[PDB]
RNA sequence: GCGACCCCAGGUCAGGCGGGACUACCCGCUGAGUUUAAGCAUAUAAAUAAGCGGAGGAGAAGAAACUUACAAGGAUUCCCCUAGUAACGGCGAGCGAACCGGGAGCAGCCCAGCUUGAGAAUCGGGCGGCUGUGCCGUCCGAAUUGUAGUCUGGAGAGGCGU
RNA sequence: CGAGGCGCCUCAACGAGUCGGGUUGUUUGGGAAUGCAGCCCAAAUCGGGCGGUAGACUCCGUCCAAGGCUAAAU
RNA sequence: CUAAGGGACGGGGUAACCCCGGCAGAUAGCGCACGCGCCCCGAAAGGGAAUCGGGUUAAGAUUUCCCGAGCC
RNA sequence: UACUUAUUCCGUGGGUCGGAAGUUUUGGCUCCAAGGCCGGCCGAU
């Protein structure tokens, strides 16, 4: 078993070995399009834990997304409203960069279904993720009882409904009990339940 | 104009057929409430904007 | 590489040889002669053309062009058209002026069809 | 695509390469490599047809322990830690280099002879695959004890 | 006329009937524009006969093709359902489970019991 | 020059998948102001309307990196109660849940990691056959940069017996 | 017409630019900071996350994240 | 056919709707294996293959039908 | 303070870069090699 050695090495990102290898790769990704199909995961050990298998029907894509916050896209920085809503520049997108990357991949590849994604690189302006997608029309997927669930119609475009691992992170579903109870079943479902005026017939 | 697209002429032909009086025997049917065409148009009034 | 410019090389491409036909119904000529030649015109203006210019007037399909018209009159009435003039009427239908070649008498053809 | 692969070779030449990566530059000598590979050809695993034929031959009766090269990174890594590897052959061009960059350290720590040879595709050909990326010898035949 | 007899006739006879009824509907459309009083109701009778013949010819063609193709089926011959039904997993695929789940059903299925 | 691989290119190549529509319910983003504060800027309106997307017959959630402080309970969801309460708030106007308890309904599972090496034992496709949502045979390919099987912390592997 | 259960006894592997911390914005009833997000720092394995007031030390209670599926009550 | 201009493959941006055409990307092909290689839309007043005279209807043809005579 | 490969900018139909060795004419034309030596080399380092 060699996967532990690979996993342990990738924990030392600040070593000379990992810094050199990441720097050459970061340069090469900069000369490629923002959505690129790759024949093999760069981090096979990290891909195994996230569900990837070396089978026909599993495909891997590298996605490049821009870093930083979300400037308000209003015509001149001009807001017509109260000063609490007049900020422009220091605002933040509610979804993470990992979900943005796999959401770009899902829109580009409508015939495939996103499994999940993992972090690959970053320099200053770009972050790189590799997204695992499944061809749910291939018989290898359709015959594997561990990935069969992805072929069912309720799992269409789960990256767009916040149902991947990255989506559960920004939805507040990576914790339980108090500090997280308002996010289940969803925050909007919780809010609607607390807005209800229950007028029973015997009151 | 004299210069017409085919699609404009085809629509003008249908509008020509549609502004006729209703047949007289329609008023004789068993449960009939139709009196007139209710959709006659005269070219000088009520232009069709094409 | 005598050129400093790279061009995409020429590669072999095969033709389509499907494993099953997408359409299995043969496909039937729905614009046959009976659709092309609907009926002749019998107005007073149309009847004048028979003895003045050896011409038969027909109501024809909108999809029928001049070539299909002369082929249709040949397969329907065994007569040869010298030329075909067509128009679309203000009622939306298509009207064809079919002038027969000399040695064909439209009045005799009109008698066989039944319009006279 | 041609420009990016040529610039990748130049960038790796200009940038200071850490020793754990620079060690893959030192490869087995050409004379030694042709000796080892001509001996590794003796212990090739059976191809698909040969395995099918051996299955049929057993079925006709209804064998012996074979001596073949071992391959696969997970399997070779397991053998080395179990102290059963007698020789480890590592390809010099594993594209994710973190797959085998620690391998010379593990083999040296476990007191196992190892070498780095040019060509994962050459290692793959021996085991009827493409890009084996590591080969292991645990046992050799008595006819080869002196040569090995 | 008498679709039961139409199903008996061969394909050459069925197309010969189709030709006759097309010639005869044309003779009526000529009569309709000139004059008549009881040839006008023949239009409905004969137009329906043309539909009747073409239905029989078509139904024979499809049944023949369905017999000749029982490998890959032509796209028009394939089972037409809703688009979502066609994308569904098979029962073999829906009922497949892995070994660790098949074992637990073999060794520990739900039992039939009662309380005294 | 013959070759092996890697990365990539072109195909009306063989077989396939996607785009749009619908609005009551559901999932994701984005996001006001009128209004109230007897003025008004925080606050409120409101994590609402509008705006951009994604599904299904339900959706989402879900099997503790949970509560508690007890003699402790034991996935998710919904109802009652908790409770107009703790808290928050020009502590102003206002706002505002959760635990316990009682009900409805109950169900727990699958992987990655070390774990074939006396044999990739796995999978797809073409073709043929048949007992036909599949099974078998043969030939190609995928895969060792890892398919199958074992294992998932409640464990488990190994050893010894019903 | 082999495997599992059970009784007894030396290994026992469990998910990383992730957790966590700082700061900035937003959101919350969550108040020396409820969740989320951007950026900077950046893990561990006699360890890690919690015990609704920030801190250090000593005990105690309690869980094991960062992979996936899951009917019913609605 | 091109004009002012418009759309638009790849690529870039963007939560998405959508916004960007010179940013150069193996430019997707043309002649006779060999040779070469610097998208569309947009004008019935711009550019532009080729027709004349006479006759004819209730209503056409100011060059479309008829007669004759040409042209591309 | 130096370096060049990141990054940035400029140019070209990416058409003679680095090291060594050894056409001024008058508003005209200039391409697809003659020749030499064995498809091949020089001519055209
Ligand atoms: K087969
Ligand atoms: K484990
Ligand atoms: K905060
Ligand atoms: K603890
Ligand atoms: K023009
Ligand atoms: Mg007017
Ligand atoms: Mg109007
Ligand atoms: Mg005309
Ligand atoms: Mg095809
Ligand atoms: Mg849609
Ligand atoms: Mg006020
Ligand atoms: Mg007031
Ligand atoms: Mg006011
Ligand atoms: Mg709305
Ligand atoms: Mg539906
Ligand atoms: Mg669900
Ligand atoms: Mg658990
Ligand atoms: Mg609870
Ligand atoms: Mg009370
Ligand atoms: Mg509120
Ligand atoms: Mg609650
Ligand atoms: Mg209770
Ligand atoms: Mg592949
Ligand atoms: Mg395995
Ligand atoms: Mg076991
Ligand atoms: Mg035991
Ligand atoms: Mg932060
Ligand atoms: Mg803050
Ligand atoms: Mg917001
Ligand atoms: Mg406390
Ligand atoms: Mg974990
Ligand atoms: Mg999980
Ligand atoms: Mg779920
Ligand atoms: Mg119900
Ligand atoms: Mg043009
Ligand atoms: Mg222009
Ligand atoms: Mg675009
Ligand atoms: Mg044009
Ligand atoms: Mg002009
Ligand atoms: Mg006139």
């Amino acid at each position: 078993g060699a996967y532990k050695f690979v996993s342990e090495l990738w924990r030392r990102k600040q070593s000379d070995v990992m810094r050199f290898v990441q720097r050459v790769r970061c340069w090469e990704y900069r000369q490629q399009p923002a959505i690129v199909r790759i024949t093999r995961p760069t981090r096979p050990d990290r891909a195994r834990r996230l569900g990837f298998k070396a089978k026909q029907g599993y495909v891997v894509y590298r996605i490049r997304v821009r870093r930083g916050g979300r400037k308000r896209p209003v015509p001149k920085g001009i807001v017509y409203g109260k000063p609490k809503h007049q900020g422009i520049t220091q605002l933040k997108f509610q979804r993470n960069k990992r979900s943005v990357a796999e959401e770009r991949a899902g829109r580009r590849l409508g015939g495939l279904r996103v499994l999940n994604s993992y972090w690959v690189n970053e320099d200053s302006t770009y972050k790189y993720f590799e997204v695992i997608l499944v061809d749910v029309a291939h018989s290898a997927v359709r015959n594997d009882p561990r990935i069969n669930w992805l072929c069912k119609p309720v799992h269409k475009h789960r990256e767009l409904r916040g149902l991947t691992s990255a989506g559960k992170k920004f939805r507040g579903l990576r914790g339980k009990g108090h500090r997280h109870h308002k996010n289940r079943p969803s925050r909007r479902a919780t809010w609607k339940r607390n807005q209800t005026v229950s007028l029973r017939r015997y009151r | 104009p004299s210069h017409k697209t085919f699609r404009i002429k085809q629509k003008l032909a249908k509008k020509q057929r549609q502004n006729r009086p209703i047949p007289y025997w329609i008023r004789m049917r068993t449960d009939n409430t139709i009196r007139y065409n209710a959709k006659r148009r005269h070219w000088r009034r009520t232009k069709l904007g094409f | 590489r005598t050129s400093v410019t790279f061009h995409r090389p020429k590669t072999l491409s095969k033709a389509r040889d499907p494993k099953y036909p997408r359409i299995s119904t043969p496909g039937r000529n729905k614009l046959d002669q009976y659709q092309i030649l609907k009926y002749p015109l019998t107005t007073e203006s149309a009847m004048k053309k028979i003895e003045d210019n050896n011409t038969l007037v027909f109501i024809v399909d909108l999809k029928a062009d001049k070539k299909k018209i002369k082929a249709a009159v040949k397969k329907m009435y065994d007569i040869q058209a010298k030329k075909v003039n067509t128009l679309i009427r203000p009622d939306g239908k298509k009207k064809a002026y079919v002038k027969l070649t000399p040695d064909y008498d439209a009045l005799d053809v009109a008698n066989k069809i039944g319009i006279i | 695509v041609v420009r990016i692969q040529r610039q990748r070779r130049i960038l790796k030449q200009r940038l200071k390469v850490p020793p754990a990566l620079h060690q893959f530059t030192r490869t087995l000598d050409k004379n030694l490599a042709t000796n080892l590979f001509k001996m590794l050809l003796k212990y090739r695993p059976e191809d698909k047809a040969a395995k099918k034929e051996r299955l049929l031959k057993r079925a006709q009766a209804e064998a012996k322990k074979p001596i073949v090269v071992k391959y696969g990174l997970n399997h070779v890594t397991y053998l080395i830690e179990q102290s059963k590897a007698q020789l480890v052959v590592i390809a010099h061009d594993v594209d994710p280099i973190e797959l085998v960059v620690w391998l010379p350290a593990l083999c040296r720590k476990m007191e196992v002879p190892y070498c780095i040879v040019k060509g994962k595709s050459r290692l793959g050909s021996i085991v009827h695959k493409k890009t084996a990326s590591v080969l292991c010898l645990t046992t050799v035949k008595n006819e080869d004890k002196l040569e090995f | 006329v008498k679709a039961g007899e139409l199903w008996n006739k061969s394909k050459d006879d069925l197309t010969k009937q189709l030709a006759e009824l097309k010639t005869e509907l044309g003779q009526l459309r000529i009569q309709k524009v000139a004059s008549s009083g009881s040839k006008l109701n023949r239009i409905h009778d004969i137009r329906k006969s043309i539909a009747r013949v073409l239905t029989v010819i078509n139904a024979k063609q499809r049944a023949q093709l369905r017999l000749f193709y029982k490998k890959y089926a032509p796209l028009d011959l394939r089972a037409k359902q809703t688009r979502a039904i066609r994308r569904r997993l098979s029962p073999d695929e829906k009922s497949r489970v892995l070994e660790k789940t098949k074992k637990r059903t073999v060794h520990f299925p739900q039992r039939k019991f009662a309380i005294k």
